[PDB]
């Protein structure tokens, strides 16, 4: 029964893990396969957390046009890559090491607000306790997360959806205007 | 009405040929100009600063950001008048200054961009309007993309704009999982007191900054600016700049702000001393923008700046595009032209310009003062009612530093005179065509405006003091 | 905009904290809003849960001490397959 | 046809002429400013997608 | 415990014997000859790199603005009832940003290839 | 790089007792005892050189035996610049 | 938040220290927006409602848009130059 109870930080564990090989990969369309096992981990994340939509819409979107878009750039087109050597990196080591602490730590830093600066990392760990779920018997129909997602893109904030319509229409227009060559 | 020209443009644009499409812009030239006249009335909503919010908590109109929308229009009629009008007419200036079947698209969809920031009161609205210029950025950018330099710097552009989209869309979702909110409508002054929004608010004010040009990244926009063709980039420097300080200007999330006092103070330092011993007119012309977007950030800073601020844009955006259409007329004068592109560079070969077309050096002379503020010219009030602003409300360490960074940038600026007025063995005794009279009318009418605009300064105060009081 | 639009549709968790806090200030003008600080303190601790976890903490260090533990009405825990068994 | 150029510090700067453009010049080591060698010029390009 | 969850272990499972079944039992015996790519009984060199159409790279470029339509049109539809008589006007205004785009791309004939197999327009004008 | 082990002999040795069950040959247990002897030619007896051959050595011939197995600047892109690589 | 800012964290030093290609590069900037998303579908889960939700939506189609966009720059900045450096642009 509580072999179900680490899920959630296996998987921050896993998806640590991969990204780890996807910056150091000798070839690249091997790192860019890491990457889509990345976006199946946040998928697995998002389930586990209880969005069973958003998995589905990342691996429709994500994975299925944005990852065969990028593998479909690195067949056909000439990269070079080098390896990673020893030499070329280890005078890159101490400010990663330094950037890794101070950029997590600041990171965990602003979800809190005490004044004083020790009390607000401490606040990050401090989640041990279990919320309770309490039923209401308030709602009559099953208004999903999607059906809200299209009330709200659709009435309250419909000009945002009409502005995102003038992106995917630059979107369409760029990428032709620019591998045209008219004439 | 920018959806209806976009809409109605591209469709039009699509069945139009090659040989067509600088007539197109002559179009849009004129349909923008009946945009600003037959419908600045709309003024007449904005009576003592009542300010409307559209499209239910989403886009605030008040008679600030209509100011802002106006000037965009204005300029951008400038603009489009260099893009669609000849210079002259040889074999050479068609295939140097001529544009692309796709440039006018990408301009109304970037000015579009623009004003949905300027216009923002949600956070979505601001990221999704931040996303539609800088796509639009890098697709003007790549536009002209038979050019080594060009392709480049779209490059560089796009990762460097990347990481300060993250930023900000990072600030945004730090700022909501604090605050069950997306506007800063909610702040209200009693929640800043008892709730640390210091180190989100800053982050979020720097992520928009950085993609102007402050200092401690200002290399990389110097490259760009540089790389650029000559048409590009007096487009892409000037509208991030006015759209991204007129929403940060307009919303004040940074008072007493020590980050951003630093950073002013860094930015008046390494602009003024770093565009000394340049030779490049683009490069030396790019680090006059550090400097004046150094003196917005001080703006930041300061409650209440709405007189500074919008006086020193309209100073500043007359000055700028003065400024990049007088060396666009430099280039009959040269005796040598690489770079198809980019057809002067260095900035001594404008030299022997005092003595074929002395007049040239006389508008020259005239927007060059009042970038140093020179007091009958009109950035002297600018830089005037910034340091009125500045003394007022405690900044006195960063007023000298204004001063000493006024007094080095105008050894640069002057550098242009020096070079200017000077012997040239070969002079220019007749020319058999003359200049595009639509086109030089301009420049002579945003000459007239810096010189003889300190005439009305009275007059916009008193218009100044009943639509935003 | 969706300010207090649940997950359902419906209001939020947090959502009559928020009104009350908006009734607060919706009746009162600057420089008397330090009056509108128990409202917004309820709402931020709504949200985070703040002061509920250091009171929780606070009484969670002296259970661990006893060595009777618990004299009480118990809480008991149950596998999912038997909901309803007894 | 100066004697000396100037650099809006006094200090002495290179007048561009057409002979700045070969393979020596060509991926020299210096900051973005102050360099000559443009990729784009038609004397560097030569045919450049033929 | 599903039997919802039994299916996506046990597909593997069942993929990765058939695999191993194969690996265990066919003999392996191979040399240079049979190793390298087929191609129709010759070796040759490959080219290091070579050149390519702009439609190829360009379909699917242009493919994944249209797939975020598709995907956006995926909220309206589940909302269908609740938006009734005006969720409808906004989701044709944005179909029709989409379709004015989509002319665009129509009429450039972006995605088409061009043949050089000219039938020599020019005449035979002598002399 | 060929991957190096070099673990003891009597673990190494049980392993290949365990590995004699199975039908494909695999490497023999009294070859681990043949890891040690070494080549001991006798002196009272003919080589090559009595049939009239010398044998090739080695390193002359690794390159044509190993060629299935193995894997695989700036003036390249000075002369890149003038090909057509989108059409 | 534990998840998304260690991809956030770790996909940014990996953009910063990129020094073998340029494809790593656009990489680490899509799992930048994955780590950006994560944090913020947890604070909507746990916050009840949409509106953390409405953005992340949002900014799906903006970062497919973002991928559209710049791979259609890489191919210009490839048409000219027949190969992409190994050091970066
Ligand atoms: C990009 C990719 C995305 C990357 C994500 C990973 C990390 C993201 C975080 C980075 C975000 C971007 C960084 C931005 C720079 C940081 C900005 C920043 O410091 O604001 C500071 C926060 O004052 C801390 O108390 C700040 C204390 C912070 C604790 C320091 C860090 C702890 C390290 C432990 C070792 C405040 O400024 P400010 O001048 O207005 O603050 C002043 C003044 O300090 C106060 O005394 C006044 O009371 C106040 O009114 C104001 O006048
Ligand atoms: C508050 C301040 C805000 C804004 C103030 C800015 C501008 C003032 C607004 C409107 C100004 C309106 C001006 C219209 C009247 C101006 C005017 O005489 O015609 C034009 C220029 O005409 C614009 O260039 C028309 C271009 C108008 C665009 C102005 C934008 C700056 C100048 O005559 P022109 O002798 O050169 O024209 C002649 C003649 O027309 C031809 O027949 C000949 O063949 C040819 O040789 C040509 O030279
Ligand atoms: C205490 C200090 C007293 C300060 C007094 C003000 C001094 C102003 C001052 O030095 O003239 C200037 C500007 O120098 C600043 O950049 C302007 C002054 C920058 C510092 C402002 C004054 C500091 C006050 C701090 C409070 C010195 O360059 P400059 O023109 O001679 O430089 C050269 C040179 O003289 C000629 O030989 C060359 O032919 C020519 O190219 C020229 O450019
Ligand atoms: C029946 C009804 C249902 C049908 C099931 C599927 C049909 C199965 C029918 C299969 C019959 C066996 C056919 C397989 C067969 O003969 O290859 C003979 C095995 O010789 C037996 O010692 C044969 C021993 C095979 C062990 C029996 C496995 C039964 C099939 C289980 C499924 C090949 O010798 P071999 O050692 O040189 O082959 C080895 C070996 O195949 C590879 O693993 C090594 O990597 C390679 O070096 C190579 O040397
Ligand atoms: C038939 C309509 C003709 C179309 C007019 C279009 C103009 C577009 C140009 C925009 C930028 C140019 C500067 C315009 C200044 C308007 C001042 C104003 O009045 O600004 C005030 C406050 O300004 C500010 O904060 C400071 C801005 C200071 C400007 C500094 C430049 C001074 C020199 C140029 C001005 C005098 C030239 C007159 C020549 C006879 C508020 O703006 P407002 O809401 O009262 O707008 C007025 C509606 N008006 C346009 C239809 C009348
Ligand atoms: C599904 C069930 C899983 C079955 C997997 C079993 C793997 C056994 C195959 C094997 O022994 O390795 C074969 C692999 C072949 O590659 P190689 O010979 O080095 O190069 C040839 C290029 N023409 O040789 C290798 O280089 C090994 C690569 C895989 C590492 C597994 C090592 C197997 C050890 C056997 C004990």
């Amino acid at each position: 029964m509580y072999l179900t109870y680490y899920f959630i930080e296996i998987t921050i564990f896993l998806a640590i893990l991969c990204t780890i090989f996807i910056i150091s990969a000798k070839n690249p369309m091997v790192s860019i396969l890491y990457m889509i096992a990345l976006f199946v981990i946040a998928a697995m994340y998002l389930y586990l957390i209880g969005l069973g939509i958003f998995s589905l819409l990342y691996i429709m979107i994500y994975i299925g046009a944005i990852a065969v878009l990028f593998l479909f750039i690195i067949t056909l087109l000439d990269i070079n890559s080098t390896e990673l050597s020893v030499k070329s990196n280890i005078r890159d080591l101490p400010l990663v090491l330094i950037s890794l602490i101070v950029l997590t730590i600041s990171g965990l830093m602003i979800y809190s607000n005490d004044s004083i600066l020790i009390n607000k990392l401490l606040e990050a760990f401090g989640n041990d306790y279990n919320t309770i779920i309490t039923q209401d018997w308030f709602n009559i129909e099953n208004t999903t997360l999607l059906t809200t997602i299209g009330n709200v893109l659709l009435t309250n904030n419909a000009f945002i959806l009409l502005v995102l319509a003038i992106v995917l229409l630059l979107g369409i227009i760029g990428p032709i205007s620019i591998t045209m060559k008219h004439k | 009405m920018l959806i209806l020209a976009i809409i109605s443009l591209i469709t039009f644009v699509s069945m139009s040929k090659l040989s067509d499409n600088r007539a197109i812009i002559r179009l849009i030239n004129i349909y923008l100009i009946l945009v600003l006249v037959l419908d600045s009335f709309l003024y007449l909503l904005f009576l003592n600063n009542q300010t409307y919010t559209v499209m239910g908590e989403l886009l605030i109109f008040n008679s600030f950001t209509f100011y802002i929308d106006m000037l965009i229009y204005f300029i951008m009629i400038v603009i489009s008048s260099l893009y669609g009008y000849n210079l002259y007419n040889n074999n050479l200036y068609k295939t140097l200054f001529e544009p692309k079947k796709e440039l006018i698209i990408l301009f109304l969809i970037n000015i579009l961009g623009a004003l949905l920031i300027v216009h923002s009161n949600d956070f979505i609205t601001l990221f999704v309007a931040i996303e539609l210029q800088s796509y639009s950025i890098y697709l003007i950018t790549a536009i002209y993309n038979s050019s080594y330099k060009a392709s480049k710097a779209s490059m560089l552009y796009f990762f460097m704009g990347g990481i300060l989209s993250i930023l900000i869309a990072y600030s945004i979702n730090t700022y909501y999982s604090v605050l069950n909110s997306y506007t800063l409508h909610s702040l209200d002054s009693l929640i800043i007191n008892t709730l640390d929004l210091n180190l989100i608010l800053i982050a979020l004010s720097l992520g928009l900054l950085f993609k102007i040009g402050i200092a401690p990244l200002h290399k990389w926009l110097i490259s760009i600016y540089e790389n650029t063709p000559i048409l590009i980039t007096i487009y892409i420097s000037l509208i991030p700049k006015i759209s991204i300080l007129s929403y940060l200007v307009l919303s004040n999330i940074s008072i007493n702000s020590l980050v951003i006092s630093i950073l002013a103070i860094l930015t008046l330092l390494v602009g003024s001393v770093g565009g000394l011993l340049q030779i490049k007119i683009k490069r030396l012309l790019a680090f006059s923008g550090l400097t004046n977007a150094g003196y917005m950030m001080l703006l930041l800073l300061l409650n209440n700046n709405e007189f500074s601020y919008l006086y020193y844009i309209t100073q500043y955006s007359i000055s700028h595009l003065a400024i990049f259409m007088i060396i666009i007329f430099s280039i009959y004068y040269i005796n040598y032209i690489n770079n198809q592109y980019n057809p002067i560079i260095y900035v001594n070969q404008l030299k022997g310009l005092i003595h074929d077309n002395a007049y040239l050096v006389l508008s020259m002379a005239i927007v060059v003062f009042s970038f140093i503020g020179i007091p009958p010219l009109l950035g002297f009030f600018g830089k005037l009612n910034i340091l009125m602003s500045i003394l007022n409300n405690g900044y006195y360490f960063i007023s000298i530093v204004l001063i000493v960074a006024s007094l080095i940038s105008a050894l640069y600026y002057l550098y242009l005179l020096n070079v200017s007025i000077q012997d040239k063995n070969n002079i220019l005794i007749n020319s058999n065509e003359t200049v595009s009279s639509v086109l030089s009318y301009i420049l002579s009418s945003l000459i007239i405006l810096i010189t003889f605009g300190f005439i009305y300064n009275s007059l916009i105060i008193d218009i100044f003091n009943v639509y935003f009081n | 905009t969706a300010a207090g639009i649940s997950l359902t549709g419906g209001r939020n968790r947090c959502f009559s904290e928020w009104q009350s806090f908006m009734h607060c200030t919706a009746k009162t003008d600057a420089k008397s809003r330090a009056q509108c600080l128990p409202n917004f303190e309820d709402y931020m601790e709504c949200l985070h849960h703040t002061k509920e976890k250091a009171r929780l903490r606070e009484i969670e260090s002296v259970l661990k001490q006893k060595k009777e533990g618990l004299e009480a009405p118990p809480v008991k825990v149950i596998p999912v397959k038997a909901i309803g068994l007894v | 046809q100066d004697p000396i150029p100037s650099g809006a510090l006094g200090q002495k700067v290179p007048h561009v002429d057409e002979s700045h453009q070969d393979l020596l010049f060509r991926t020299s080591h210096m900051v973005e400013d102050l360099e000559t060698y443009d990729e784009d010029s038609p004397i560097n390009t030569s045919d450049a997608n033929t | 415990m599903n039997t919802f969850i039994i299916f996506i272990i046990l597909i593997p499972i069942v993929g990765f014997a058939l695999l191993a079944v194969n690996i265990l039992l066919a003999v392996y015996k191979p040399y240079n000859e049979k190793l390298g790519a087929f191609e129709c009984g010759l070796t040759s060199f490959n080219q290091t790199r070579l050149a390519f159409n702009a439609a190829f790279i360009l379909v699917a470029i242009l493919f994944l603005p249209f797939d975020l339509e598709i995907s956006t049109l995926l909220p309206y539809v589940m909302s269908i009832y609740l938006v009734s008589n005006y969720g409808f006007t906004i989701v044709l205004l944005f179909l029709l940003i989409l379709i004015i785009g989509f002319v665009y791309e129509i009429n450039t004939n972006a995605l088409k290839i061009n043949k050089h197999n000219k039938p020599n327009t020019d005449s035979l004008i002598y002399k | 790089e060929v991957r190096h082990i070099e673990l003891p002999k009597a673990l190494y040795q049980a392993y290949t007792k365990a590995t004699q069950a199975i039908w494909w040959p695999t490497y023999s247990p009294d070859q681990v005892e043949r890891q040690f002897l070494s080549q001991k030619i006798d002196p009272s007896a003919k080589t090559f050189n009595d049939l009239d051959l010398t044998p090739m050595e080695l390193p002359d011939l690794m390159f044509k035996l190993i060629r299935p197995y193995r894997v695989n600047v700036s003036q390249l892109e000075n002369k890149e610049k003038t090909f057509v690589h989108i059409l | 938040m534990f998840i998304g800012t260690i991809i956030l964290v770790l996909s940014f030093l990996g953009f910063v220290f990129n020094r073998r290609n340029i494809i790593l590069a656009f990489i680490c900037l899509e799992t930048m927006l994955l780590g950006i998303n994560l944090i913020l579908l947890r604070n909507s889960v746990l916050f009840d409602d949409i509106s953390g939700s409405l953005f992340a939506i949002v900014i799906i189609i903006l970062a497919g848009v973002e991928s559209a966009i710049g791979l259609s720059l890489l191919v210009s900045y490839y048409r000219l130059r027949g190969v992409i450096n190994s050091y970066g642009i």
